[PDB]
RNA sequence: GGUGAAAUUCUUGGAUUUAUUGAAGACUAACUACUGCGAAAGCAUUUGCCAAGGACGUUUUCAUUAAUCAAGAACGAAAGUUAGGGGAUCGAAGAUGAUCAGAUACCGUCGUAGUCUUAACCAUAAACUAUGCCGACUAGGGAUCGGGUGGUGUUUUUUUAAUGACCCACUCGGCACCUUACGAGAAAUCAAAGUCUUUGGGUUCUGGGGGGAGUAUGGUCGCAAGGCUGAAACUUAAAGGAAUUG
RNA sequence: AAGAAAAUGUUUU
């Protein structure tokens, strides 16, 4: 599940969390992954799927909130957005859709 | 330490009006001032106003609900039929 | 009232709680490939030719 | 004392076994302890097997049958003939007859 | 001291449109009046008939067919295909003691618009040179074995109209389309699509009716 | 060749009903029942009660029009009984005798996929 | 008498008895 | 102000002049700010959605349902209630439906109604503890509390005044055809006392 | 309609029956078994998610970490309690019909509470296998469920084979069962209720004639119904178990 | 297929 890829790539790979961060990494081009939780805010998906389709990069929508997405990127705190940076020794960029 | 034994949010009423009376009104009022999870932003900021409003203390926002508790077993039923003739409606 | 007769071919066996009916297949006398089981009161012999008001009603026994 | 080596029922390793209703006065027993009878007579008898073939619109019409699980309390197997009261010795004998 | 009898007509239900035999009967309807039209006291039946005399071979003994009159001309009562059953004859027939059934349902839409819930059924058997006494399966079969036949539901509707799903139910090919998909699964004797539920139809389409 | 209507036989205990109809359901030619055949108020289930509405029902079919019937018996079924009455076979065999022709015959009791609480209590009619 | 009834009637005496005895003080 | 039910302010956009119309819908429970409301024939089955009763399935849960169609609500308006769309006639258009009270309704299949049930369900089940708070209800609502019983006033106040004894003195189940001055306590009861039964009489 | 027979009851404002739709709530028939899982109460429609569990396999790891357990806890059918929701069916109370010597009992027609659910209580059942748990040993047999191993096996198509199902043989674990009892028992019966006067593997709980009595009283828990703990005075020669003949 | 009613019997030997 994603569950398991998620919790690899923050054990062995490069991620950031945050609206700010990401887009950050959208617009730098050097994101591989974008992970929305479900109750992001439409307009910020929206923007997201934007930037996310301007650097040609895929965007994943998380099952789960944003507490959720925390739990699953194994944080304390809600996420509202993840971007993988590196995968690490992770399939979670190829096993996709 | 603990102040009350059973009374609890209902000791301000002291001795007056009847144990059950009390304990419906206890059981009512912490369920109207619990604080409750927004659906939108995801934090457990969601407190009533007057009622059958309940605003998130975050991203403002604020939702018709119960009277005392944000969605009641109706609502819940409402919605669940809802979406079944929606559904069906729809496809 | 429609007239048939009929002729025992086996006598079955006492039946009634106080034994007094006879259980009897009978075979129609018109359209011989024909049987019937039937109550009968008095005393039956094998060959023996039964008068029937109805023709149609199976008889079970008489518990 | 213990009639029975088992029980008079069938339940070993469950501890509650959903009841059922019996077939002729409606008593809930429980299913593994109701007897179970089929019936699986033909349609119609009626000693008219013949009239009905020869009443047919259709030829070689196969007739069907009428399949019925009957389920009775011991009671009222016992004052239906359903089952017997039997010695002590033929308690014990399992095998239908 | 009325005998109604007298102001009944009768219709010629030409019920199906490509089944076997475009005639399965005749009913009787009160005669069109001012206040009172037969067409709108017909138009809604069902008459249910079994497929056998619907394609002359007894071997469609079970499987009746429900058809809907759906538009009138002239004495005739068009229908269209309304669903379809088993008999209960034989559904308790194949359902025995000592194996496993295994049952599967679908809701899925036909190619134009057409709702349908399909069940299917299945049991389980002996191999030829089985000794044991029972044959039953162990559930994660019945689990793949349900996913294969949903699965195989839901592909044969979607690429049929309700006029190929009907041309298909008659040959029995899902049939033997499930049983080639679970022979290496477990044996499943008496596989069978036991019935077919319209729940919704698209706008009346008089038009696409007239396929007869 | 043959018109064909439906015998809707119901035999329950305490009566039996034979309701032709026509192919659809909708139309409904003599329905006929044991308790208009008889009065005795305990007899409306007896097979002879069963064979004589049987033999009305055919009658006014056949001036009706209808020449065959397909046969749809049933009990009481629901949660009550599952076994036809002893009304059910008479009523059968006399419409085959009766000159109908006959099609079809299928069990239609209603049989639940699962019940609601059977009436009776849990220690059922005690007599 | 049949046991369950005996603990019915000794349940009814005994609320009787406390009903009796917190009449008085 | 006097109202159990909480109240949604809807802007829509005015079709025939650039302006926005502003209304006061009774808010369903589930609605939130920002919702946006569709109301018309041709809106989707959503709770908070305005349809006619004539165009949602069976079994659908309204509320502020119009008796008459343009009457802009009339029915189910309460906090909690909800009306059940239970049948339809469409030729004859017309819709079978079940009232809070449990009455059948026919209405013309043109009448609106918003899905969903109304706001602020449940307020009655709290006990109000207080005279205060029975008064601070009816400051907003009536001049209608507190009630004085009839049995305690004066023959010359109601007709169940006077006596050495506070009692009615007569039946109080008072006829249908009772004047204006006689219509005190139980007007045209079938029954009185306990309700020992089952209610919704076929 | 209902019944052994009836009557209450509904019915030409069309009952019962039919057909067509629709809704509500409950429930999960058949398959369903001397079959499975769980600590027990229990658990039976599909699918998804979430954690959990036994057995088996293991030339994996740690190394005595263990057994049973006052106090102390968690769970605990049904009924019942409190507040919502829901209220189709059945249905303590109640209303009635009938039977009767009486019959506000059995039987019939309704029908409140309840039945379902949510959030809290309650903590009891012939909660049973009336059989504590852990360990070792002591007859024979065939089935069956889960796993594993092997076969010149059969079948299924993929293309060689291989998984699946089945067959054979073994094995570990489980629900049980058939015979015989070396053995035990008062017997019924028991592979454990055996390895007990040839009495000792470890450990917890309970009983000491029948009533009075699970009563009184005190304490404690519960909103309550009640739960847990729990006597005595006095009374009594049997009460009781299994089997035998009538 | 099934079949309504049926209460009571002093003490000791
Ligand atoms: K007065
Ligand atoms: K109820
Ligand atoms: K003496
Ligand atoms: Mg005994
Ligand atoms: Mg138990
Ligand atoms: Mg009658
Ligand atoms: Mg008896
Ligand atoms: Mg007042
Ligand atoms: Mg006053
Ligand atoms: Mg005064
Ligand atoms: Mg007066
Ligand atoms: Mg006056
Ligand atoms: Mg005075
Ligand atoms: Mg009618
Ligand atoms: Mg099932
Ligand atoms: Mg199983
Ligand atoms: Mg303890
Ligand atoms: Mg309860
Ligand atoms: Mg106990
Ligand atoms: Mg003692
Ligand atoms: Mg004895
Ligand atoms: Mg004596
Ligand atoms: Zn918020
Ligand atoms: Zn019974």
């Amino acid at each position: 599940s994603i569950n398991q890829k998620l919790a690899l790539v923050i054990k062995s790979g490069k991620y950031t969390l945050g609206y700010k961060s990401t887009v950050k990494s959208l617009r730098q081009g050097k994101s591989k992954l974008i992970i929305i939780a479900a109750n992001t805010p439409v307009l910020r998906k929206s923007e997201l799927e934007y930037y996310a389709m301007l650097s040609k990069t895929k965007v994943y929508y998380f099952q789960g909130g944003n507490n959720e997405l925390g739990t699953a990127v194994g944080k304390l705190f809600r996420v509202g957005v993840v971007s993988i940076l590196e995968a690490g020794d992770s399939d979670i960029l190829t096993t996709l859709a | 330490a603990k102040r009350t034994k059973k009374v609890g949010i209902t000791g301000k009423y002291g001795v007056r009006y009847g144990s059950s009376l009390r304990r419906q009104v206890k059981k009512l009022e912490i369920q109207q001032h619990a604080r409750y999870d927004c659906s939108f932003c995801g934090k457990k900021t969601v407190k009533r106003g007057a009622a059958g409003i309940w605003t998130c203390s975050c991203c403002k926002k604020t939702v018709a609900g119960g009277a005392y508790t944000v969605s009641t077993a109706a609502a819940a039923t409402v919605r669940s039929t809802i979406r079944r003739l929606r559904e069906m409606v729809e496809a | 009232t429609p007239v048939t007769l009929a002729k025992v071919i086996k006598v079955l066996g006492r039946t009634g709680s106080r034994g007094g009916v006879t259980q009897v297949r009978v075979e129609f006398l018109e359209d011989t490939s024909r049987t019937i089981v039937r109550n009968v009161k008095g005393p039956v012999r094998e060959n023996d030719i039964l008068v029937l008001m109805e023709s149609e009603r199976e008889a079970r026994r008489l518990r | 004392p213990k009639k029975r080596a088992s029980n008079g029922r069938n339940k070993k390793g469950r501890g509650h076994v959903k009841p059922v209703r019996c077939v002729n006065c409606s008593k809930s027993i429980p299913k593994d302890k109701a007897i179970k009878r089929m019936a699986i007579r033909n349609i119609v008898e009626a000693a008219a097997v013949r009239d009905l073939s020869e009443a047919s619109v259709y030829p070689e019409y196969a007739l069907p049958k009428t399949y019925n699980k009957l389920h009775y309390c011991v009671s009222c197997a016992i004052h239906a003939r359903i089952v017997r009261v039997r010695s002590r010795e033929d308690r014990k004998n399992r095998a239908p007859p | 001291v009325v005998d109604p009898f007298t102001r009944k007509e009768w219709f010629d239900i030409k019920a199906p449109s490509t089944f076997e035999n475009r005639n399965v009967g005749k009913t009787l309807v009160n005669k069109s009046t001012g206040l009172k039209s037969a067409s709108d006291a017909l138009k809604g039946r069902v008459v249910e008939v079994c497929l056998a005399d619907l394609q002359g071979s007894e071997d469609h003994s079970f499987r009746k067919i429900k058809l809907r009159v759906d538009e009138v001309q002239g004495k005739n009562l068009l229908t269209n295909f309304h669903g379809m059953d088993f008999t209960t004859d034989k559904l308790r027939s194949m359902v025995r003691k000592w194996q496993t059934l295994i049952e599967a349902n679908v809701t899925v839409k036909t190619s134009d618009d057409y709702v349908l819930r399909i069940f299917a059924i299945a049991f389980t058997r002996k191999q030829a040179n089985q000794v044991k006494r029972h044959s039953y399966a162990q559930s994660s079969h019945i689990r793949a074995i349900r996913k294969v036949i949903s699965e195989i539901l839901t592909k044969e509707v979607q690429g049929s109209t309700l006029a190929q799903l009907t041309s298909k139910l008659i040959p029995e090919v899902i049939n033997k389309e499930i049983e080639n998909a679970t022979k290496d699964i477990f044996p499943l004797q008496n596989i069978h699509v036991r019935k077919v539920k319209l729940l919704k139809q698209p706008k009346f389409d008089v038009g696409a009716l007239m396929a007869l | 060749s043959q018109v064909f209507g439906v015998a809707r036989i119901y035999a329950s205990f305490n009566d039996t009903f034979v309701h032709v109809t026509d192919l659809s359901g909708k139309e409904t030619i003599a329905r006929v029942t044991g308790g208009m055949k008889v009065k005795a108020d305990r007899d409306e289930s007896s097979p002879y009660a069963a064979m004589l509405a049987a033999q009305d029902v055919a009658a006014k079919c056949k001036e009706v029009g209808i020449t065959a019937v397909h046969v749809k018996i049933r009990a009481t079924g629901g949660t009550r009984t599952k076994t036809p009455g002893p009304g059910g076979q008479a009523a059968l065999r006399a419409l085959a005798r009766s000159g109908l022709r006959i099609g079809r015959i299928e069990d239609v009791t209603p049989v639940p996929s699962d019940s609601t609480r059977k009436k009776g209590g849990r220690r059922g009619r005690r007599l | 008498m049949r046991a369950k009834w005996r603990k019915k009637r000794t349940r009814r005496l005994k609320r009787k008895r406390r009903k009796v005895r917190a009449r008085s003080k | 102000s006097g109202r159990g039910a909480p109240l949604a302010k809807v802007v829509f956009r005015d079709p025939y002049k650039y302006r926005l119309r502003e209304e006061i819908f009774i808010a369903n429970e589930g609605v939130h700010t920002g919702q946006f409301i569709y109301a018309g024939k041709k809106a989707s089955l959503n709770v908070g959605n305005v349809l006619p009763l004539g165009s949602v399935p069976e079994g659908t849960i309204v509320s502020n349902v119009e008796e008459k169609p343009g009457d802009r609500g009339a029915l189910a308006r309460a906090s909690g209630n909800y009306v059940i769309i239970i049948g339809h006639n469409p030729d004859e258009n017309k819709t079978r439906v079940r009232l809070p009270s449990g009455a059948k309704k026919v209405i013309s299949s043109d009448a609106r109604g918003v899905i969903g049930v109304i706001a602020g369900g449940g307020r009655v089940d709290k006990p109000l503890l207080k005279a205060g708070r029975a008064f601070h209800k009816y400051r907003l609502k009536r001049n209608s509390w507190p009630k004085t019983r009839g049995v305690a006033m004066n023959p010359v106040d109601h007709p169940h005044g006077g006596g050495n004894h506070q009692h009615i003195g007569k039946a109080s189940t008072i006829s249908r055809g009772a004047v204006s001055g006689q219509k005190a306590g139980l007007i045209a009861a079938r029954r009185t006392g306990l309700l020992r039964g089952s209610q919704k009489t076929q």
